[PDB]
C-alpha cells in the first residue's frame, strides 16, 4: 500500500492520520490514472487555482524542489510531502528540506544566482495590488535578492552552505518570515 | 484555519 511506504518515511511526513494519504492516492490516482504526474501538468494545477497571483515559477520551481529528489517523476507519494511542507510543520525538522527548495540548481551551497531565481519566481505570485504597495529601495527581485544576501551576510566569494543557512536563521529569529515563500 | 488554503488548494484541485 502506498501510505505504509510514506509512513515508512514516517515524521519526515508524518503527517494526520497517515491512513488519511491511502484514502488520498486512491483518490488523486482515479482523478488522474497518470501515475507519473509530471511538471507540466503540476503547473497545470498552480495555472488553475491560484487566483490571487500567478506562481507559474513557483509551481515549477516545486516541482523541482521534490522532483529531482532522486526519482525522475512526481509519483502520489512525492505529493504528500510537498503538501506537507506547503503548510504544516512548525516543530518537526524541514529547513533541510527547506535548503533544496531554495536550491534549483543542485546543491552544494546557495547562490545570490539561485536565490535569485527563487526570488523572481516568487514576485510572480505577489500580484501588482501587494506590489504597488512597497517600501521604497525594495520593489524588485534585485533589490529584495540583496535584502536576504544580506541578511546572511555572504559577499561574492561567499556561498551559504547547508550549515550555516540553519544557523543564519537559528540567531537571527527575524528571518523565517522573509525566508517563508509566502 | 491559517495559511491552511495553501495545502488545500494544491490537494483540492488536482482532486477535483
Ligand atoms: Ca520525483
Ligand atoms: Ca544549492
Amino acid at each position: 500500500a502506498l501510505s505504509k511506504e510514506i509512513l515508512e518515511e514516517l515524521q519526515l511526513n508524518t503527517k494526520f492520520t497517515e491512513e488519511e494519504l491511502s484514502s488520498w492516492y486512491q483518490s488523486f490516482l482515479k482523478e488522474c490514472p497518470s501515475g507519473r504526474i509530471t511538471r507540466q501538468e503540476f503547473q497545470t494545477i498552480y495555472s488553475k487555482f491560484f487566483p490571487e497571483a500567478d506562481p507559474k515559477a513557483y509551481a515549477q520551481h516545486v516541482f523541482r524542489s521534490f522532483d529531482a529528489n532522486s526519482d525522475g517523476t512526481l509519483d502520489f507519494k512525492e505529493y504528500v510531502i510537498a503538501l506537507h511542507m506547503t503548510s504544516a510543520g512548525k516543530t518537526n525538522q524541514k529547513l533541510e528540506w527547506a535548503f533544496s527548495l531554495y536550491d534549483v540548481d543542485g546543491n552544494g551551497t546557495i547562490s545570490k544566482n539561485e536565490v535569485l531565481e527563487i526570488v523572481t519566481a516568487i514576485f510572480k505570485m505577489i500580484s501588482p495590488e501587494d506590489t504597488k504597495h512597497l517600501p521604497e529601495d525594495e520593489n524588485t527581485p534585485e533589490k529584495r535578492a540583496e535584502k536576504i544576501w544580506g541578511f546572511f551576510g555572504k559577499k561574492d566569494d561567499d556561498k551559504l552552505t547547508e550549515k550555516e543557512f540553519i544557523e543564519g536563521t537559528l540567531a537571527n529569529k527575524e528571518i523565517l518570515r522573509l525566508i517563508q515563500f509566502e | 484555519m491559517d495559511f491552511g488554503s495553501l495545502e488545500t488548494v494544491v490537494a483540492n484541485s488536482a482532486f477535483i
